[PDB]
């Protein structure tokens, strides 16, 4: 996998690939690596598919109970922390889970990185998975806070494409999300096969590849 | 009097008053009838409502595909005991690939109820149960009392005014036992039996509750317009 | 079952009082009077042993005054056996604090801990409370010299001068009359003994019927010394103050 | 003294029967079920004018499709609500669906008889559990400390219950609208309440399939009270 | 986790038209040492079931006791213990299979391979296998250990599929089993000449044969075999 | 050292139609190079119009199916005989699998049936509980042989329309039950040829609104 | 363990142990809470039967639960320490798991839950304590004032009093406190709090304690002289 | 994490801590603050295994903050350091020890003295004029041994600290992405925003 997420002027972008592996064998072409915890919270997935699904669906249980008791939506900071506390109970037991908790709350947009070690980092930009290095290259050279929603969506899309191309364990399809103060917004499933050729022609990039 | 404060105390005449008081809760409960032939076994229960706006409290509970019971008294205690039966029926299937014998189900209920009558702190169950079922030895009907006493019968009734239905079944014994391969006629005999325990009120569509199990018939409960046929 | 024989030690009366706490206080009111007086340059602890005998070995005896650590001491009123259970717990808490923070335990923190233990016996467990009232005399570098008291209810309060045990009503009136804020240890010693001499149920106050202790900065330079008075030393201070 | 789980000579549990007396002292709560939704309403009953009445929370959300009103020793209800909310969300975790109103009510009632010498006494509070699911539609349940629960078309609990229940007997029919039910709860609350009914000492709520469980604003309820006064003066 | 010490080798079995046959030799090996020569590894349960066990003998004796206790417990408060509510082969097997899988799940297995052979109430043949891992399977022919490699091929020539069962008589099936036991004696280094055989028929009931021997053995051709290649004398 | 796991071979295949679903699996059970049984059923009717198969280590597969069947039973008891939807069954199975996250059920699990809109549904699980709804899935020993064939012949991957030369794809026309069963049989016949653990028999369970139907076909026994 | 059910129902539907716990609160010294427009003030009675007291070290009646929330009480003193300790632990536990300090409403709900738990748990008696919990939520300038009691019920108050002769001071507050226009300043809020205590206290010397809590963790306790100035001004206006 | 330095001067304690956080082969963050305020005049920096560091730090923070509220009093740096040491010495013989090394910089308001305590994951406590954990000391201690005086000003302490970081940046193979510097003195804790 390759996942990324970054804060900007108009909220946060979240983009993920869709591949699943079983060694060299591609076990799934189109898996969903994003979880809609609530209308204002998202969760990316990288690592053991079972761990990612179980613990983030359990996080969603705990975030809903917060709303019922307090009559108020949970913050991104608090949600990310609940998850990191879960990881710390099974510390050393062999879980494999890397995730970004994306959302919009009272402090504005929020983005936290959480992993199986119990690490919890706040930041403007993150990328996880086997192909994160490729994604960072595109992101770091093109990122600005002053990005338009249209350009930001493309950047996250293009960054996954970069990783899908080079990384053998990344690809299949791209899933886009845009988080606003009115909630998150799904921006479709994009096949890499079709997207690659489209980007190659329009952008002029991937000159080395023959098409 | 002085010997009814708890279940751990015999009276001077050797009586257990807390158990007798638990038995009293059954008599206050709504009437329910049980009867069987050689092929089928039937439960008939008069459901009770709180008022006209309220629903009619359910009386019959399914335990397995081949076994179930009807209750009279404290409904929550029936839920606890029926849950136990569900687990025991289920343990028999999962471990031994064997449907639980109705007689053995009665023995398990007896032993569970007994522990509550000999220990300090707890209390006896405040409910009576009529268990019907079909196993490898044919159709069966059991009567459970929270004293622990379980009895295998051809037919019986428990609850308020249950003596009327019990007398009827005692007269009809030779007739209804012979109703083999005819579920509808066996239910008719059960509906006619429970009718001997009615006063003022009569059997309506949301009042009556019937259950049946048999040779090629899984334990199924009939409520609502499904029992209008028998009214 | 067993319920039949349960006294129910942790319940309220209709008036909102704890029966056993009130009855434990009644027990303590028959115990030997203990007095604590706090001065600017130290603290005094005085206490009366209960109707002794000539054959009691006094110099090796201890029923009233106990040492919790080098900085803190207590005077006891009530069941001695109950008090020793609590005293040993308090000694351990002081050492736990010292091991953890590498500093001597503040007086109030020790007092609160013991008072919390007493409180527990009034709210849960179904056991009788400790029939003990303490006077805590201690020093730390935050508040300096401090006097506290705790009773079976687990409630504790701070004092300039205070008495527990028998005749506290009479004793407190006498202390309230003669006490002043600028008072010194030598004066406080005299006040404590004079108060016991007037409130005692005995015919006369003698050395063999007393336990006495001081906590002084009267130790060579910035440090604190505990002095548990010996029988001969109590006899001397009785002559000095003009009681015998 | 005597056991907590003791039967009386009549065959009733003493403690359960005594807890029912505590519920009779509680403030009134009314529920009415219709085909357009279920309405829940309560008497707040502030003990003093300085008490900020909007902090009195006697109507409570369990899930988006289930609401709850209470009467009696309301402090006892907090752990019941906590269990209900947990049960509702846990079932959503295990089965990826809403939980049935009856199943939720049954889960709450399982706590009721877990007392002895587990908790030391029964709950001193009754609950009106209202909700909607796809199988049985709009439902209203009355959950007692006996562990028993009855389904109701309409139900009143608390100090003015038998007077309100007699009124609900005459007024309820199967074709009631949501608006009609709202006014009917307000009407009966106004009848049994000691103090004069207004938007500050009484609260309304409802559960519909579309919008889910909603507690009504004081401004919204105030209009329904004014609409009630005018329609009673109309004849 | 353990290791097997005293062990029993192959158990073989097959279905025929009216019932099932099961057989096993009477040896208890201690590694390469043929230590115990009078061990019965077929254990009847009632008059309708025979349990054949291979592997660790101490664990076999434990299972033998569980079954003996199962019969005792079934008779408790059961007037129909010798009739309608008697133990069935399917009940006995599922019990053992539950125990075997639980033990492996605690990482403390019963180091055995078991075949439960019997006839049900309705006359149906029962033949199912279970081992130390809790793995279960059924087939017209079943065999453990070496029998799986050598006996099954011979027994499957008689009953290759389900439709061959009604065509197979008890005489043919017994003949095939006895031949398979001879082949195992030729080729299994931890086998013995002495064995036991049990037949459970739906008409004639349980026939338990003890002290059987492998006979009609071919050895004469050995006299002609000389050296390992070039040797003539 | 004791190894609590084993490999009983086998291969399973689930395909979702427009208003139906199939779950197929071979009937061969093996250890190492030996055949245990030529007919040992692997796909089960679990009730509520749901079919299930746990492929890999038979003992763990039987235990899981047994537990899920039990979970269906208790779902009826606890929720007034309500029908367990396929999506609810899938989520329940995830929790059954994750209960042993640190001592897993060594099986690949597939279930099939109809969703609440009457459309065909297939769900796929890994041994530790990750699941997903899929149109097509092969699991087990010969999964890597069969899946590419299904990408090509079910989702028309790498297939384009003649004359356009790669510009226009083959349109995703739906498949009938008769067409699906052909692809299932050809998948297992091909898998039997090149995989030693696959053979003997093929059992298919078809699910429609009318119920669960079975079909059996012979395979090569070598 | 000791499992005896001490808090149980009576034939008339009362839990006497919970009601007798309220009688212990009635015996306790008077405590009062008044919230202004931009502050909350907590007033507390000190009974003058105890002189020769060391006021430096004697447990103060108002306790900080966190930097932004305070708790005063009426009833058994020893019992109150247990609630305060639990509350303080929960406050740090909330900051640690959720990364925000507790809201006043949440802290109250927790303390009330503890009190409730002790009314239906075996082997324990109810807390003989009612509390006033006041403060300001993080990044919020709206004042908060809550009350709890042994039964476990809690509610929000514009102004409230508990303890002995609380009936009298509540009478005073009900006629003197206007909701439409609450004490606009700190002075007006403190003045009204001292006035209310002067209906009951006896002497206005060392018998009145005042603690002012303002937004953004601004908590201070007034001294004897500062309070004495309020006492002087009130009575001089009264002589008319 | 990687590098944490500490120096005690005349009237303050200065803690410098690296900003880098690395997962696998990628640097995830270059602005991470490896420190927690335990009390107004006590700061603790930390370094060790991933996750354990923050957990332990926040757990210590919660305990000291609880003590402060209960007693309405700030514990001395010495008292806090002893509490921390005990928690680590308790931890080392646990089932799964917390793999965290810390520096505790505090200003004792009673004695009017700055204090620096170095504690490793075993519970090995030492009071020092300057300290470090891991490999940091190998490069920096020679400079500190040479240039350090006890009467140094805060500004001189920062200049000597710059020299230490420059040496680390020259001779360490790892890029630690600079340091966040914080000063602890009588007025409390503040961060040097330009370094
Ligand atoms: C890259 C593809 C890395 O290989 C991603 O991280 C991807 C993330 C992901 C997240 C959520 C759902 C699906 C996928 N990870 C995997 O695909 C993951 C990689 C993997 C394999 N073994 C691992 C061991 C430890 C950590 C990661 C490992 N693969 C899986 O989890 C595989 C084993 N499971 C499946 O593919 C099975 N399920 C896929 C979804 O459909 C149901 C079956
Ligand atoms: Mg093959």
């Amino acid at each position: 996998t390759t996942t990324l997420a970054f804060k900007f002027q108009h909220g946060v972008i979240a983009a993920v690939d869709s591949r699943a592996s079983a060694g060299s064998y591609i076990s799934a072409l189109r898996v969903n690596k994003v979880i809609e915890i609530n209308p204002y919270l998202l969760g990316t997935m990288s690592g053991c598919a079972a761990d990612c699904q179980y613990w983030e669906r359990l996080l969603a249980k705990e975030c809903r109970l917060y709303y019922l008791r307090n009559g108020e939506r949970i913050s991104v900071s608090a949600a990310s922390k609940l998850l990191s506390n879960m990881m710390c109970q099974y510390r050393g037991m062999g879980l494999s889970m890397g995730s970004m908790i994306c959302g919009w709350d009272k402090k504005g947009p929020g983005l936290y990185y959480v992993d199986e070690h119990g690490t919890r980092l706040s930041g403007n930009m993150f990328s996880t998975g086997s192909g994160n290095t490729y994604a960072y290259g595109v992101l770091d050279s093109n990122y600005k806070w002053d990005l338009s929603v249209e350009d930001a969506l493309y950047l996250g899309k293009r960054s996954i494409l970069a990783a899908a191309h080079r990384d053998a364990y990344s690809g299949g399809s791209v899933n886009l999300y845009h988080v606003t103060e009115d909630g998150w917004i799904y921006h479709g499933n994009h096949d890499v096969g079709e997207l690659f050729w489209k980007v190659k022609e329009e952008e002029g990039s991937f000159n080395n590849v023959i098409g | 009097n002085n010997y009814d404060g708890d279940t751990v105390t015999f009276s001077p005449t050797g009586r257990l008053f807390q158990v007798e008081y638990a038995l009293e809760a059954i008599k206050q409960g709504s009437v329910t009838v049980g009867l069987r032939s050689n092929t089928h076994a039937v439960l008939v229960a008069l459901k009770r409502n709180a008022d006209e706006l309220s629903s009619y409290q359910k009386k019959i509970i399914k335990c397995d595909e081949h076994m179930g019971l009807s209750l009279a008294g404290l409904a929550p205690d029936a839920r606890v005991l029926s849950n136990y039966l569900r687990q025991q029926c289920n343990y028999s299937s999962l471990v031994f690939n064997r449907k639980l014998a109705v007689e053995r189900a009665g023995h398990l209920l007896c032993d569970k109820a007994q522990k509550n009558t000999q220990s300090y702190g707890g209390r006896p169950y405040g409910v009576g149960l009529l268990i019907i079922g079909y196993d490898k030895s044919g159709a069966h009907l059991l009567e459970f009392q929270p004293s622990g006493n379980v009895t295998e019968l051809y037919g019986t009734a428990i609850g308020a005014r249950s003596q009327g239905a019990k007398t009827y079944l005692e007269r009809t014994l030779d007739t209804f036992i012979k109703i083999d391969g005819n579920p509808d006629e066996l239910i008719k005999a059960g509906v006619e039996a429970i009718s001997q325990s009615l006063r003022d009120e009569s059997l309506t569509v949301d009042n009556l509750s019937i259950a049946i199990v048999g040779k090629d018939t899984p334990f199924t409960i009939y409520d609502g317009e499904a029992v209008a046929k028998y009214i | 079952g067993s319920r039949r024989y349960d006294s129910r030690t942790t319940i309220f009366s209709p008036e909102g009082r704890l029966y056993q706490v009130e009855y434990a206080l009644e027990s303590i009111s028959h115990a030997g009077t203990a007095i604590g007086i706090m001065a600017s340059d130290g603290i005094v602890l005085a206490a009366e042993r209960k109707v002794t005998s000539t054959l009691l070995e006094q110099d090796t005896s201890t029923e009233k005054l106990y040492k919790l650590n080098d900085k803190i001491a207590v005077a006891v009123a009530g069941l001695t056996a109950d008090a020793e259970i609590l005293i040993n717990t308090a000694r351990i808490h002081a050492q736990n604090y010292l091991k953890t923070y590498n500093e001597d335990i503040p007086v109030e923190i020790l007092v609160r801990r013991l008072s919390d233990i007493k409180q527990g016996y009034t709210q849960h467990g179904g056991l009788r409370p400790f029939g003990v009232s303490f006077i805590y005399a201690g020093y730390d570098d935050r508040y300096g010299y401090q006097l506290y008291t705790s009773n079976p209810s687990g409630n504790y309060t701070g004092w300039k001068a205070i008495s527990v045990g028998a005749n506290t009503s009479a004793a407190q009136t006498l202390l309230q009359m003669d006490y002043k804020d600028d008072m010194k240890v030598d004066d406080a010693i005299e006040l404590a003994l004079k108060t016991l001499s007037k409130t005692t149920d005995s015919s006369a106050l003698t050395y063999d019927r007393l336990e006495f202790a001081t906590i002084r900065k009267g130790a060579n330079d910035g440090e604190v010394y505990q002095k548990i008075f010996k029988p001969q030393e109590i006899k001397d201070i009785l002559v000095k103050t003009g009681i015998t | 003294d005597r056991g907590v789980s003791t039967f009386s000579p009549e065959g009733r549990l003493f403690q359960v029967e005594y807890s029912l007396e505590a519920i009779k002292l509680g403030s009134t709560a009314i529920g009415i079920a219709t085909k357009e939704g279920v309405v829940l309403g309560v008497e707040k009953r502030a003990t003093s004018p300085l008490l900020e009445s909007d902090s009195i929370e006697k109507i409570v959300e369990i899930d988006r499709h289930i609401g709850c009103a209470m009467s009696g020793l309301t402090a006892d209800a907090r752990s019941m609500i906590e269990h209900a909310r947990t049960a509702a969300v846990t079932h959503n975790l295990y089965y990826d669906e809403d939980i049935n109103v009856e199943s939720l009510t049954q889960s709450v009632c399982d706590l009721a008889l877990r007392f002895g010498e587990l908790m030391s006494r029964p709950f001193g509070v009754a609950l009106l559990i209202a909700g909607h699911d796809a199988d049985d539609g709009y439902q209203l349940f009355h959950a007692e400390p006996s562990g028993t629960f009855y389904r109701y078309n309409a139900k009143a609990i608390g100090s003015g219950s038998e007077g309100a229940q007699a009124e609900l007997l005459n007024e309820w029919h199967s074709s009631l609208t949501l608006k009609e039910a709202e006014l009917l709860v307000l009407k009966i609350l106004k009848q049994v309440m000691e103090e004069k009914l207004d938007e500050n000492n009484a609260q309304l709520s409802c559960i519909t399939k579309q919008d889910g469980f909603k507690i009504y604003d004081n401004e919204k309820t105030a209009e329904l009270i004014k609409e009630l006064k005018e329609k009673e003066a109309a004849e | 986790t353990q290791q097997p010490i005293v062990t029993g080798t192959s158990v073989i079995s097959m279905k025929y038209d009216n019932g099932v046959i099961i057989a096993a030799d009477n040896l208890g090996s201690y590694g390469s040492l043929l230590r115990f020569n009078g061990v019965e590894r077929l254990i009847p349960v009632g008059d309708n079931t025979v349990v054949g066990i291979s592997g660790d003998i101490s664990d076999m004796q434990h299972i033998e006791r569980l079954l003996k206790d199962l019969v005792t417990e079934n008779a408790y408060d059961n007037p129909l213990a010798d009739a309608e509510e008697a133990l069935e082969p399917s009940y006995i097997f599922e019990y053992l299979a539950t125990v075997m899988y639980q033990r492996r799940s605690k990482m403390n297995p019963l180091w055995n391979a078991i075949i439960v052979a019997g006839v049900q109430s309705n006359g149906d043949q029962f033949l199912r296998y279970v081992n130390l891992l809790g793995v279960t399977y059924s087939s017209p022919t079943l065999a453990t250990g070496f029998g799986a490699h050598m006996a099954n091929p011979l027994l499957r020539k008689v009953v290759d599929r389900e439709s061959d069962i009604p065509k197979t008589t008890v005489q043919v099936a017994e003949e095939a089993i006895v031949n398979a036991m001879r082949v195992l004696y030729y080729r299994d280094a931890r086998s013995s000449r002495n064995f036991s055989l049990a037949i459970i028929d739906k008409n004639t009931g349980l026939t338990f044969k003890k002290n059987l021997q492998v006979e009609n053995m071919k050895w004469d051709f050995a006299k002609d075999i000389k050296g390992y290649g070039t040797q003539k004398i | 050292q004791f190894n609590p796991y084993g490999d009983n071979g086998g291969t399973i295949l689930g395909i979702a139609g427009e208003d139906f679903a199939v779950l197929a699996g071979d009937t061969r059970n093996i250890t190492d190079y030996s055949i245990n049984s030529r007919y040992e059923p692997k796909v089960f009717d679990c009730g509520d119009n749901i079919v299930m198969s746990a492929n890999g280590f038979a003992a763990d597969g039987d235990a899981l199916v047994k537990r899920f069947k039990n979970s269906v039973k208790w779902y009826h008891f606890d929720h007034n005989d309500k029908k367990l939807s396929i999506n609810s069954a899938a989520r329940n199975i995830q929790h059954l699998l994750y209960s042993r996250r640190f001592f897993p059920y060594y099986v690949y699990n597939i279930i099939a049936g109809l969703d609440e809109d009457g459309k065909g549904a297939v769900y796929s699980f890994d041994p530790v509980g990750s699941y997903q709804r899929e149109q097509c899935r092969a699991g087990g020993a010969a999964a890597s042989l069969i899946m590419p064939f299904l990408d090509n012949q079910v989702n028309f991957k790498n297939q384009y329309e003649p004359g356009t030369n790669g510009k226009v794809k083959k349109p995703l026309k739906y498949l009938s039950v008769e067409e699906v069963i052909k692809l299932v049989r050809d998948s297992f016949t091909s898998a039997t040829e090149r995989h030693i653990q696959v053979g003997d028999g093929l059992e298919i369970l078809i699910v429609t609104k009318d119920g669960v139907r079975k079909e059996f076909y012979e395979l090569k026994r070598d | 363990g000791y499992d005896r059910a001490l808090s149980i129902f009576s034939p008339d539907g009362h839990i006497f142990q919970v009601e007798y716990a309220l009688e212990a609160v009635k015996r306790g010294t008077c405590a009062v809470g008044v919230k202004g427009k931009n502050c909350v003030v907590l007033g507390c009675e000190r009974r003058s039967t105890l002189k020769l007291q060391d006021t430096r070290i004697t447990p103060s009646k108002v306790s900080k639960i966190d930097s932004h929330v305070v708790l005063s009480f009426s009833g058994l003193n020893a019992d109150s320490r247990i609630l305060i300790e639990k509350a303080r632990v929960e406050a740090q536990s909330h900051r640690l798991t959720l990364e925000d300090p507790v809201t006043v409403e949440y802290l109250t709900r927790y303390v009330a839950g503890v009190q409730q738990r002790y009314t239906q748990s075996g082997g324990v008696r109810p807390f003989g304590v009612s509390t006033l919990i006041a403060g300001f939520d993080p990044r919020d300038d709206e004042p908060k004032l809550y009350q709890t009691e042994p039964s476990g019920i809690y509610s929000s108050w514009s102004a409230q009093t508990i303890g002995r002769n609380s009936k009298t001071v509540r009478e005073f507050l009900e006629k003197n406190y206007d909701r439409k226009e609450p004490p606009a300043t700190v002075e007006e809020c403190v003045k009204l709090t001292v006035r209310s205590l002067l209906e009951v206290v006896q002497t206005g010397a060392k018998n009145i304690e005042i603690t002012v809590v303002k937004p953004d963790s601004d908590i201070v306790a007034l001294s004897s002289e500062e309070i004495n100035q309020y006492v002087t001004q009130i009575e001089q206006e009264k002589q008319e | 994490m990687d590098i944490i330095l500490g120096i005690r001067v005349q009237d303050s304690v200065i803690l410098a801590s690296s900003k880098a956080v690395t997962r696998g082969i990628s640097v995830l963050k270059d602005s991470d603050d490896k420190t927690r305020q335990l009390s107004p005049h006590t700061l603790m920096s930390f370094a060790g295994e991933a996750g354990d560091t923050v957990q332990f730090a926040e757990y210590i923070q919660a305990n000291i903050q609880l003590y402060s509220i209960r007693e309405d009093y700030e514990l001395s740096p010495q008292a806090v350091s002893s509490f921390v040491r005990q928690e680590l010495a308790k931890s080392i013989r646990s089932r799964r020890p917390y793999q965290v090394n810390v520096l505790i910089g505090g200003y004792d308001k009673k004695k009017n003295k700055p204090e620096l305590y170095q504690i490793d994951y075993l519970g090995t406590k030492v009071e020092l004029p300057y300290g470090a954990h891991g490999y940091s000391g190998f490069y920096t201690f020679s400079l500190l041994d040479h240039h350090y005086r006890p009467d140094m000003t805060t500004e001189e302490g920062l200049d000597l600290l710059k020299l230490c970081v420059q040496e680390l940046e020259k001779r360490m193979p790892m890029d630690f992405k600079g340091v966040i510097v914080k000063i602890v003195d009588k007025d409390g804790i503040r961060q040097v925003d330009d370094f």
